[PDB]
Formats: structure tokens, sequence, C-alpha cells
RNA sequence: AUGAUGUCAUACUUAUCCUGUCCCUUUUUUUUCCA
């Protein structure tokens, strides 16, 4: 509807002004722990490919992109802030499931560069929400 | 700035001489 | 990631020959190009 | 200064496991927030299932020890000599068991089961 | 050379005449180029300036009073009123602070949003942040915050003379070894005017010899007593020790004047400085007639400015009938210094010492970083007491030695206890340097591994066991190819003996030599070569020319410098706009010696105001005069410092990169947190901004303004290239004919260019290019066209 | 580790050390 | 009520007056200027940006071209009497003092453009 | 920041694909995103605000200065 | 509704800033009463006056030539901490918590040791067997 | 009518070759201020 969402929006504004919340800004170009947040995002991304199996071409492509961002952090940070400024069109996502024999749970499939961008972005916003509590 | 005006100090140093401490090249047990 | 005009003409000829549903058959022709990249570059 | 004997007895006590306070990457581990729900959406991102979604070997530490269980599990089997009587040990003619140590391509199929280590186990 | 000093004095009066002419030009240029509302604005501004001036002077005068009944009540009232003022201004600032601290959502902006300013405490605080983060994640409690109720609280019933301190201070002063010999000391001082006084360490010579002159009354007529030192830190150590020997605070009769620390309140008897201020009031004073008797620091440090000072002291001995000058000395190598001053007498002082048996290895080895580890494990299994000092020769191997020794320490648990090992560097923050000076724990056998800092400058407490391999790097410069090779050399026998003196400075020494006693006695060096035969004189040829000497290679010295260094310095000065066809300094040649930077860096100033851009290249000339190297990249971390340095990178060489470093450090509060998070040493570039302040101050004497071209950095590089014409290269140096190699720490390590200048020619492993900048050899041909031919 | 044994026994709960601490607090 | 709703330059001058007010409160609580309104003796010009090559009676006579000075007193050093480039010229009238301040400011006397304002 | 919020909005407006299944997600959420855990916790937080109410939520959290 | 909430946040911030300014004025009045209490409480001397005159003339000299005023601003207390520790003999306090290096990095690792599901890659035993 | 000319990709040649680098020390002058 309209007025229910408007009332929830107004109550959200009221609680946000009640909690004195300084808002999370855009990520700065020279952040003090952007390297360390990229290290944590690289840990999160390299958690999946820790098996060192035969893989396939897309998995080896993603591992090569991971090692490219591992070698050059600064170009990756500039590209991430560039996509956060500019990129509002993204690739399509694949989908699949696994069966747990009582229900099915989906697994999505995103482009690896967008995965790296969303992982580092997730790390930055999680530390930002920690800092602002 | 000219060519022979940068060599009058070298001519004066050649007329004065060369000291063993002025560029003491370390060399011993030469053969 | 780059797209040469030779690759674009190869992709167009492979679509006009193989239809639209066949994409791994097209990606066999297009060297270092996955079927998702071929489908995204076409559509 | 804090000596070794101050926290030596309580080295692996505590839920965050006191030895974790002297970790290598613990300074850059001050920035990971919501890693529990990162694992709980990594179950939505990864097709295999993680049983250890509820713990962390770096944050929470390692929470058990099974090597004494291995030692008493060996001891409950009637001894190493009793095990080697069951196995093919005496045909090898080693003087002792203590020297023993265990250990870009294209193919038509690659997902075949390896018969060799099951054969050598047999 | 008394006429040399007279001509130097005449140069001082024509320098004062040139200063007066520039002053006359300054007031010539100055002369050539609603009334009650005006009264009200004048009074608002004047009361604002008076309010801030009294507010600035208030706690400054409370600090001045605290440095020294009704005065105590007025001091209590003054402390209370500045307390109420600071909480009043903090209350206004706090009202503004939660005026700011609101929700305040971000505005939707047309286009890109605008970035605003920020923060917290950066250096070290994140470790305690993680510690109490784990503590908050582990500790837990239940109930509300009002949960302390229902407590009965059963208690236990249980069962029913500063004058003596001053006299101890003179007893301490009586306990010196120079106190039983102070009568013979002043007897020989009154006997001879050129006296060399040698003595072993522990004698307290530098803190008692000006004292023993001070009861001798040589400082009687207002001609004060000075104390020069090779280092400012040693100068402040002697100044503080003498200052607390009499209780006379700094600024007063025990005062000092070093670079960026000139605390003299015009009452100073005992003045404390280094050799560069003896150079500066030789450049402002023709002869020390305002100094009666001045002690001389040791020649074993072998500072080039102190060797020039030795030549000036011999010229003073020729000029004055006497000054009763006296040279404090450490070791027994005073025969040449005796014969330099016309058979100068030498008085020895016995030093209180220890059994410092020099050991040996019964094997030759070429490793010296694992045999010493085996030896220090043998030290840890023999007798416990004693700190361990181990010498090495470089940062890049001493951090690897620290890493492997820490791995060997962490390989064992209760066995091998403590053994904290700390290294010493030059491009280093001083916090862990202070942690070196922190005393050892009683269960510890603390190791300070070191380079030549502990050999030459540093004496640390409690050290007994010292491992010495006797090797240090030397900056040997060969002008045959013009190449400045930094190469590791074996050290001297006297160097090993002063390292043994460092071993036995505290207790019974354990100087373990890392080679044979035969190689120590025979194969090792016995005399260190000085700096003049190892390097050039490019900073001091201009200064010795401007201080009245034209017979530079005929000037009296202990040993002459190599003539090729003087010839290349003079031909470089010909290529500079400093010398005429007759080889004499111009007005610009005199004015570039007003400021003590190199002339190769003074063509920065000579290209300044040619087409301006003066402020940028003056900042650059300030910050490239640093002694310690910039940027702090430790063992581990690596990538964070590299990413900060890459963020600092700009194209056009590393001078613009570090210019951006200093520019963004400006308007950053000049904080330690900035240099911590940007991985910069907060000791050397603070001295660089102090050099920038001093060179801003020393600009009216050369009459150059602080103009800037406001981001015309290609023209700034044009002035930089106008300075740097001799140090240029095409993959090959066009002058030295040497194949170039780019340093990995340079900003242009990749993308090898067609034309690059450089600043420095240090060989470490390859023919390295240090501090490069991109050029095209267009304006390079503009500057020194006599030097330049055939592209 | 008898030294660590007696160090733990001296840095333990130690009711007699608590009585010394409270008796000195009462006397002071 | 709220003080909001004024002009931007009005808020700027009220905040500048607030800062001057807090400086006046600061001087009053410190006690160097213990009076309330804090005002100088009127018809007394403070002379600054001076030079050590002039005279006080000559400066009063020079300032007398736009209104005569009754007396002069240079605030020199308290011990040596060195030229501190600060003077107090007590004129006969406030308008005469203001006209002398408007007619002697930026006057290069002894190679120094001296200025006159309120005391 | 509004560009970050536009990135959040455009991230979920992508096409779900499985072989010959192709349809754009526009009103569901995607749990494959890395920040999806954060925005589900934020959504559950504003559901806690809706259910508990702002006064009782302030009584939960205490003051924002001393949580 | 977003524009209305923007206006509501603006007027609420105006109200909160106005009452904060009112409380600041109340604190200014109460601490001005404390300043009048200070005024009621206030109701080598030549060497100290000479030092004050020298400091005032040095302050006016720094006003004439703008720089760091000698050892009070170029050095101050925020000088190089090496010569603050040594050239000034006064020491400082010790913050933080001190440990041993032999206990300091036995635990390490870049991530947690559960590589995904981590099922068929062994790693069930913490230490070695023998 | 076939030339000049752009770093555009592809082709080919060479029994071409399978690839290297982060400094021990160290000192350097001079000018104003409100009841």
């Amino acid at each position: 509807t309209a007025e229910e969402a408007v009332a929830v929006y107004t109550t959200t504004v009221h609680w946000l002004e009640s909690r004195r919340f300084s808002p999370i800004p855009f990520p700065p170009l020279s952040y003090k722990h952007d390297t360390k947040l990229l290290i944590l995002a690289l840990e999160r991304l390299k958690e999946a490919y820790s098996v060192k199996s035969r893989l396939n071409q897309s998995q080896r492509e993603e591992l090569g992109l991971i090692e490219q961002a591992y070698d050059n952090p600064h170009e990756a940070l500039s590209r991430i802030k560039r996509h956060l400024l500019t990129q509002r069109a993204f690739k399509e996502v694949g989908i699949e499931f696994m069966d747990l024999y009582s229900h099915l749970v989906p697994v999505y499939d995103v482009e690896p560069l967008e995965k790296i961008t969303d992982a580092y972005l997730d790390q930055y916003l999680w530390y930002e929400a920690d800092k602002r509590r | 700035e000219a060519v022979p005006v940068e060599a009058y100090g070298l001519a004066m140093l050649r007329g004065m001489g060369w000291k063993p401490g002025e560029g003491i090249g370390r060399t011993f047990n030469q053969v | 990631g780059v797209w040469r005009n030779t690759e674009d003409e190869i992709l167009k000829a492979a679509v006009m020959k193989y239809g639209k549903n066949q994409w791994s058959r097209i990606a066999s022709l297009l060297h270092r190009k996955s079927a998702k990249q071929c489908k995204a570059r076409w559509y | 200064r804090l000596t070794l004997e101050d926290l030596e007895d309580s080295w692996d006590r505590g839920i965050p496991r006191i030895n974790t306070l002297f970790q290598k990457d613990r300074h850059t581990l001050a920035y990971d927030k919501g890693w529990r729900v990162r694992t709980d959406f990594k179950q939505y991102q990864v097709l295999k299932q993680n049983p250890f979604w509820w713990t962390h070997q770096r944050h929470d530490g390692k929470l058990w020890n099974l090597n004494n269980y291995r030692t008493d599990m060996i001891q409950a089997l009637g001894g190493v000599e009793g095990i080697l009587e069951h196995t093919l040990f005496k045909g090898t003619y080693f003087p002792t068991w203590e020297g023993l140590f265990w250990e870009k391509l294209t193919n038509a199929q690659r997902s075949g089961l390896n018969q060799i280590p099951n054969r050598r186990f047999t | 050379e008394d006429e040399w000093e007279r001509t130097e004095r005449e140069r001082l009066q024509d320098l004062e005449e040139r200063d007066a002419f520039a002053e006359r030009v300054r007031q010539r240029d100055k002369d050539r180029t609603m009334v009650p509302e005006l009264r009200k604005k004048s009074r608002r501004e004047y009361l604002a300036k008076r309010e801030r001036e009294k507010l600035e002077d208030l706690e400054a005068e409370l600090a001045d009073e605290e440095f020294l009944r009704h005065e105590r009540q007025e001091l209590k009232y003054k402390r209370r009123v500045r307390d109420l003022a600071r909480e009043y201004r903090a209350a206004g600032e706090q009202e503004k602070l939660e005026a700011t601290n609101r929700y305040h959502m971000p505005k939707e902006t047309r286009g890109q949003p605008a970035r605003a300013v920020d923060e917290s405490g950066a250096p070290g605080e994140e470790q305690r942040r993680w510690e109490e983060a784990r503590l908050g994640a582990a500790s837990l409690k239940f109930g509300a915050r009002d949960a302390a109720s229902q407590e009965p609280k059963y208690q236990l019933v249980l069962e029913e003379t500063q004058a003596q301190q001053k006299e101890s201070i003179q007893a301490v002063r009586r306990s010196l070894p120079v106190f039983p010999f102070r009568e013979e000391l002043l007897a020989a001082i009154a006997n001879h005017q050129v006296l060399i006084i040698e003595g072993e360490t522990g004698s307290g010579k530098t803190t008692q010899i000006p004292q023993y002159l001070f009861e001798e009354g040589y400082t009687n007529k207002g001609m004060k007593i000075a104390c020069t030192q090779p280092r400012r830190v040693a100068a402040m150590s002697v100044a503080a020790r003498v200052a607390r020997e009499m209780g006379v605070k700094l600024g007063n009769e025990v005062g000092y004047s070093i670079r960026f620390e000139d605390c003299t309140s015009e009452r100073t008897v005992l003045r404390y400085m280094t050799d560069g201020m003896l150079l500066r009031e030789f450049l402002s004073e023709p002869d020390l007639a305002s100094y009666s008797v001045v002690m001389v620091d040791e020649a074993h440090e072998r500072t080039l400015h102190t060797d020039i000072l030795f030549g000036l002291i011999k010229d003073v001995a020729r000029f004055r009938p006497e000054l009763k000058v006296l040279v404090a000395s450490a070791t027994m190598d005073t025969a040449r210094f005796s014969t330099f001053f016309d058979d100068a007498p030498v008085f020895r002082i016995p030093g209180r010492r220890f059994p410092v048996d020099i050991f040996y290895t019964k094997a030759p080895e070429a490793d010296y970083l694992e045999a010493c580890v085996v030896s220090v494990l043998q030290i840890h299994v023999t007798q416990p007491p004693g700190d361990i000092l181990v010498f090495l020769t470089g940062q890049e191997e001493i951090e690897a030695a620290c890493e492997m020794l820490q791995d060997r320490c962490r390989r064992l648990g209760s066995k091998i206890r403590e053994l904290l090992v700390l290294p010493i560097y030059a491009n280093l923050p001083s916090d862990m340097q202070a942690r070196i000076f922190q005393p050892t724990p009683p269960g510890a056998r603390k190791v300070v591994v070191a380079t030549n800092i502990a050999e030459t400058s540093l004496t640390i407490e409690g050290i007994i066991y010292v491992l010495d391999p006797g090797f240090c790097k030397q900056k040997s410069y060969n002008p045959r190819t013009g190449m400045e090779s930094l190469t590791v050399t074996p050290c001297s026998k006297a160097s090993a003996n002063q390292r043994a003196g460092r071993a036995g400075r505290v207790a019974a020494g354990k100087c373990f030599r890392l080679y044979t006693a035969w190689a120590y006695q025979h194969e090792l060096e016995e005399t260190t070569v000085p700096e003049i035969q190892r390097t050039s004189l490019g900073n001091v040829v201009l200064l010795l020319k401007s201080l009245g000497i034209h017979d530079l290679m005929h000037f009296d010295f202990l040993d002459p410098p190599p003539y090729e260094t003087l010839l290349l310095a003079l031909e470089q000065l010909y290529a500079l706009g400093a010398l005429n066809h007759l080889g004499e300094l111009t007005t610009s040649g005199r004015k570039m010696a007003e400021l003590p930077v190199d002339p190769m860096l003074s063509k920065m100033i000579l290209a300044s105001e040619k087409y301006s851009c003066s402020e940028e290249i003056l900042t650059v000339a300030a910050m490239l005069s640093v002694n310690n190297s910039i940027f702090y990249r430790p063992k581990d971390k690596v990538v964070h410092a590299d990413n900060a340095r890459v963020n600092f990178f700009l194209p056009g060489g590393d001078h613009l990169v570090l210019l951006n470093v200093y520019t963004q450090w400006a308007e950053s509060g000049y904080s330690s947190q900035w240099c911590y998070e940007n991985f910069v040493q907060f000791r050397s570039m603070r001295r660089a901004r102090d050099v920038r302040e001093q060179l801003e101050g020393l600009l009216e004497r050369v009459e150059v303004g602080l103009s800037s071209c406001q981001g015309d950095y290609i023209r700034v590089r044009k002035a930089i290239t106008a300075g740097y014409f001799y140090h240029t290269a095409r993959y090959r140096t066009v002058k030295q004919q040497q194949t170039v190699f780019i340093h990995p720490n340079s900003s242009l390590f990749e993308q090898q260019p067609r034309w690059l200048l450089y600043h420095e020619l240090v060989l470490t492993t390859k023919e390295f290019m240090r501090q490069v900048l991109e050029i095209e050899s267009s304006w390079l041909l503009e500057v020194a066209p006599h030097y330049y031919k055939a592209k | 580790d008898l030294d660590r044994m007696l160090r733990e026994q001296e840095r333990e709960g130690d009711p007699m050390a608590n009585f010394i601490k409270k008796n000195k607090a009462k006397e002071n | 009520d709220d003080f909001k709703g004024r002009s931007a330059e009005e808020v700027e001058e009220i905040k500048a007056e607030k800062e001057a007010k807090t400086q006046a409160i600061l001087l009053e609580m410190v006690g160097d200027l213990p009076d309330a309104d804090i005002k100088p003796p009127e018809n007394v010009l403070f002379v600054c940006k001076l030079n050590p090559v002039t005279t006080d009676e000559d400066l009063e006579i020079i300032f007398s071209r736009f209104g005569p000075i009754r007396s002069c007193e240079v605030i020199r050093d308290w011990k040596t009497g060195e030229s501190l480039c600060y003077a107090f010229i007590e004129f006969e009238k406030e308008e005469d003092c203001e006209k002398a301040f408007f007619k002697m400011d930026n006057v290069l006397i002894d190679d120094r453009r001296i200025h006159v304002d309120f005391s | 920041d509004h560009n970050i919020a536009d990135y959040m909005t455009a991230k979920n407006n992508v096409v779900i694909n499985y072989k010959d299944m192709n349809h754009t997600n526009s009103y569901g959420i995607i749990r494959g995103l890395q920040f999806a855990s954060f925005i589900v916790q934020y959504y559950g937080l504003v559901m806690d605000l809706l259910v508990l109410g702002l006064h009782r939520a302030s009584e939960m959290a205490g003051p924002p200065q001393m949580p | 509704a977003d524009r209305k909430a923007r206006e509501a946040v603006e007027m609420r911030a105006q109200v909160e800033r106005k009452m904060a300014q009112k409380e600041k004025e109340k604190h200014e009045e109460k601490l001005r009463e404390m300043a009048q209490k200070a005024r009621e409480r206030r109701a080598r001397d030549e060497i100290r006056h000479d030092r004050r005159k020298e400091r005032q003339h040095d302050r006016n000299l720094s006003r004439a030539a703008p720089d760091k005023r000698s050892k009070l601003q170029r050095n101050e207390n925020r000088d190089i901490s090496e010569v603050i520790a040594l050239g000034v003999p006064n020491p400082r306090t010790s913050n933080e918590v001190q440990y041993d290096q032999r206990l300091f990095n036995q635990s390490k690792g870049m991530d947690s040791g559960f590589a995904g599901g981590e099922d068929e890659i062994y790693n069930v035993y913490d230490q070695a067997w023998r």
C-alpha cells in the first residue's frame, strides 16, 4: 500500500533521530584499514576455493581474479569505488539448489568481480556499523 | 664558463704537486 | 573481456547458423569466451 | 610484563580460548563484523554444507582436543603389536613399525574413483 | 693564515653591507608600493587580539612560574581561573559538539557527493581495542543495571634535608676520576694553550672539564664557555647533566643553542652546541673573542666539520697569541693531533675499567648470523646475568636475524625464557628506541642487536655479553667514474676496542669476537679511514670558499682531500651559476652559502623566481635534505605500507610523491596518527618541516620570495631539472657512461623512460638510481649549455 | 614446577592474605 | 523562542558579536579587564607600526594637522625604554582624534607606514 | 550514501537464470549477496521497531550514549 | 513523506540545538557565578617579572615574524621523543599491557580452519600423533 | 594503379630463449604591541 510504508518510513526516521546515528558515508579513497578489510574479504572469498581441486575454467578464472586483486589492491579499491559510484547495471545471476532431503535451498551465482566488490563493500559496511554501533 | 678557464686550477695544482694523502689509494703486497 | 570485430562476426555467424539456444557449441568456436559471455555480448 | 606461567595453565580455557589473544592476524581480525551471518549466507552462496557455521578457529579458537582419544583408542585395540598381527605387517619384513611413513591436463573423463589406495588398504 | 681571517672579517662587513643594501631595497619597495563603526570594529578586533594574547601568555607564565604564601595563593587562583576558562570553552565546544551529533542524513547531490572531514587515536590503540573487544565478547552478566540491591555487606569482625642531598651531589662529583687530578688538569691548562687531554671512559671529562674551568675562572670577562659535540643528542646529554649538576635550568647560565632548539635567555655562561653552530658563528663572527676558553670534542668520531674546525683552531693558534683551547680525547691516538698543533702536550686520564677479555673463535666462518645464535644459546645455558649486544651492519639482515632468533625463541616454551631482542635503525620511530632504553626484567637476558649506533653514539645500561663481527658499511666514493659505492668493509682494531669499551662500560665485559685473535691482531684494520678520503666535499667547498679561503687545496689539514673531488666540485661550480672565469664566488655564490644546503640544491633557489614556482621547490629542497630515509615499511605488514605509498604516488618521480606526502600532511594537524596510518617515520619528516621553517626564515638574505605557480608542477619539474642538470641519464648515464638501474623503492621502478634525471648514486647491489624524475632533455639544454653538447 | 605451584598458591584465593588485607584496611 | 529565521549575514554578525562577548567575559573572569563594558579612554589614539627614527612631540605635531594632541605617551620598554612601536596620543577631541587617525594612517614616517586607532 | 543505496537497489534488479529459465528479480531478495545478511538483519531490526515499539525499544537499548 | 521527514529532522535539530544552547547559557551563568567566586577569592619576583617580560617580547617578536616560538613551539613538549626522553631527563608513564615474545605468536593463521564444508580433507587431529 | 603513414589485430621468422634487482653512519646564525 502507501500509508503503511509511509508510517514505517516516518517511524524509522524517528528512531534514527532518537539513536543519534551518524550515517555511513561513501567509502573514502584513502581509508586507513581498507587493505585490512580487503584482506578479510579475500579470506572470505578464498574460503570457498580452499580445496585445490581440478575445478573448471570459471573457477580458475575466479581464482585468477582473486590473485590479481591480491597482487594489486589499489586498482581493485579504485575499481570498487568506481563501480559504487557508477555501475548500476550488472550481469545476470545463475541459480541452483541443493537437496537436504526435506527441502531445497538455493545457491546463487554472481560475476566474480561483483563478488569481490560486494565482499569488500560488505566488510566496510559491517565495520562502519560496528564503529557507529 | 669557458673551456680554458676550468683548467687553471688544475694547472696550479700540477705546479704545486700531489700529496700522498690527497687520494690515498690503498694497495699493498702488489705483484 | 575484450570484443574484437572478428569475434563479433564469428558470434553473429554462429548465432545465424546454430540458432539461439545453443551456446556451448558457439563457445567451442569462440576461443577464451564462455557461453555466458557470448550470450551477454549477443543479447 | 605478563609471563608464560600467568596464562600457561589456562592457555586453552575460556570460550574465546586465551591463546587467541596472542594470534598473528588478530590486529586485522579487529574488523570482521557479522562473520556468523556471513557464514549463514555463505550457506546460500556455496553448494556444499558447512557443519561448522557456528564456530571460528580464529575468533572463538579451537575448542577441543582428540589426541588423547586417539591414544586411548589405540590402547583399547589390544596394542600396536596386536593391530600389526591383524595387518600385513610381518610380510613386509621391516625391523620396526616406527620407520613407516604413509603418503594442466585433459582426459575423456576425470571423475573416476581411485581404485589404488583402496587396493593398498585391502 | 691570519690574513685569511682578516679577509674573512672583511667579507663579514661586506655581507652586512649587502644586507643593509637589501634592507634599503626592501623599504624602497615598501614606500613605492561610519567613523564610530570603524572605532567599534577596531575595538572588537583589538580586544579579540588582546584576549587571545593574554590567554596565550597566561598558562605560559604559569608554566614559567612552575619551572622555577600570597604568590602561592595567586598561583592557585590563576590555575583555578584557567581551569574555569578551559571548561567554559569546552562547554561551548561541547554544545557545538552535540549540536553536530545529530542524525543528519546525507543530502542527495546533483552529480557526485562532496567528501567531508572526519577520528580517534591511531598508534597502538587497536591492540587494546581488540583486547577489550575479546574481554567484552567473553565477559557476561545478567539482571538490569539496578542490580546491586539486597546486599547485607557483612564486614570482618577481626581482632579487637635537601642540603644533605646537595652534599651527596658534591660527593658524587668528588667520586669522579678527574677529581683527584683536577689540580694537575688546570695546571697543564694554565701551562699550555694547545693542550690535548686524553682519557678513558667513565672519567666524566665533558661534564667536569668545563666545570673545572669554571672554578678556574677563564670565563671571567663575559667571554663565555662553549661545548661542541659531534651529535645534538650527546650535546643535550652533557647539557642536562651539567644543568642538574648545578641545578641551573636551560635558558640560564647552563643553556644551549642547537638547530630548532635555541633555549638561551641571554644569561648563558655554559653554552651547548655542535660543530655546525661553530661554523655559523664563524660565518657571523671572525674570531671567538666572545669565547674565552672552549673545550673541543673528540676526533675519533671523525666528523668532517670537526676536521675543518681543527684547521680553524690551528689558524686561531696562528692568529691569536692564545685562546687556551683544549681538546678532550678518548684513546691513545694523539701523536698526530699533538704534531698538528706544533708538538701539543698530551695529558692522560686513567679510566675505571673491568676485565673485558676479548674472546675468539677457533674457526673461520663467513656466516656470523647462526654461529652467533649457537653462541647466544650457549650464553643462555651458561651464567645468567648480563644484557647482550650483538653487532651487525644493515637493516635488511638485522630484521632477518631478529625473525629467526624470535623463531628459535618461540620454538621452546618454559625452556628459553624471555630473551627479548630489539634492533636499532636510523630511519626509525623512537618509541621502540625508548623500549631499548627501558631496563630489563629480572627473569630476562635482554638482547639489543645493533648496527654502529651502539658502537659510535649509543651507550645502554647493563650490557655484559657483546658479540662482534667487526663489519660496517662504508660510503666509498670513487670520482674516477663518479660512483658512490656503499660497500660493507671490515672495521678497525680501535673500533673493536671501543666496542669492547661499550661491553665493559657497565660491568665485567664479555666481548666475544666472531673471528680469530690472529685475524683481530693482523688481518683486521687498525685505523679507520676518514670521510674525506671516502667521499667528496660538495657541501663544504662552497662554505670554505665563502669563509675567506681561496687556497683550498693549499689549506692546512691533518690529511688533504683527494684532488679529483676538489676538481669535480670546482667544475660543477663552474657549471653552476656560482663561479666566474677566475674561479671566485659571485654575489649569488656568496648568497648560496648563506644557507647551508648543497649548491646542487641551491640551484633550486637560483631557478626560483626565474619563472616563480619558488614555494614548491623550496619545500622540496627542505625535505630532500633529510638524514634518515622516508617511509616506514617494517618486517611484516608490507602491503598496507605499500598501498599507502601507492596512494601517495604521482607521475613525475618520487619528489612529487613525497611533495604530496608533505602537502597532505599540511592541514592534517601534523599528527603522529597521520604518519602511523600512512607508515611514515614521525621523527625525520618533522625535522624536515623544521628545516622548511628555517629555510622560510633564511630567505630575506638571498632575497627570494615564497611565490608559487599553484599546481604548475611541470614548471616545478622544470626548476627541479634546472637544478638537476649534472645528475641525468638517457638506460644509461650520459656523463658517467654507466648502465642505470632503477630502485624498487622508487615511484618509477616500472616504465623505464627515455630521459630521467636522478639525485643519488648509491651502489648497494646494482648501479642504482635513487630519487629519479622524468624529463625530456628540453629545458635540460637550457641550463649549463657549456656542459651540454651532442644531445 | 614447584615454583609455579607455590606461586599459584600465593596468588590464589588465599583467605589469610584477605585477612591481612582487611586487617590493614581496618588499622589504616 | 528560537533565534532562527534571520539573515545569513545577520547570523554571522550576531555570532561574531557572541565571540567578542565571550572574549569580553573571558577577560572579565581572568581579571585583566575587570570592568563590565570594557571601553578605552576616548580621544586617545593608539599608534602602531612605528619606527625608532621619530619623535613623540613631532608625531603629536604631525597628528595635529587633522586635530591637535593634548599629550603623548609612548609605551616603550619598562626598563631600557626601547622603541616598542606603540604610542598613546591623548587628543583634545574625539572627532579630532578620529580625523587624525583617518589622516595619519599608512603614512610612511621614518620608512614605516604608521597607523592610528583607538586605545 | 545515496549512490550506495542505488547500488543496493540495482543489485537486486538482475536476471535469475537456470538453463532456459530467465526472469528478472524485482520484488524478492537475493541471498547470494554479501551484504544481504546485513540488510536482512536491518530489516529484522525495523521489524523489531514495528513490533516492540520505539519506547519499549528505547527501554531495551537504554540511551544511545550508554547502550 | 521523505521531504516531510527532512523538514521534521531539521526542525527537531533546531529545537535540540536551541535547548542545548539554552543549557550552555545556563552553564555559562552558573560558571560565571563560579567566576565571581574566583574574583572574590582573589580579593626572585623581579627575575620572574623579567622572564615574563622576555616571554612577552618574544611573543611580540613571533607576532612580527610568524614562526614556531623557539623551544616553546618548535620543541615544546611535542618534540622528538628521543630527546624528550634523554635531553630532558624527566621520564614518562608506561601504557598498554606488556607480554613476552615467547608466548606472543604461537597461535597464527589467516582464516579459520574449516575450509567450507571441509568434510573429506581429514584435519580432525589438532596436534601431531608422535 | 601499387608510395608515405599511424601500436589495429592476425600471421610468420629466429634449432632465438624458457629468465634478475629495496641504504651503515651523520652536524650546519642573527628584529614592535594597547585603560
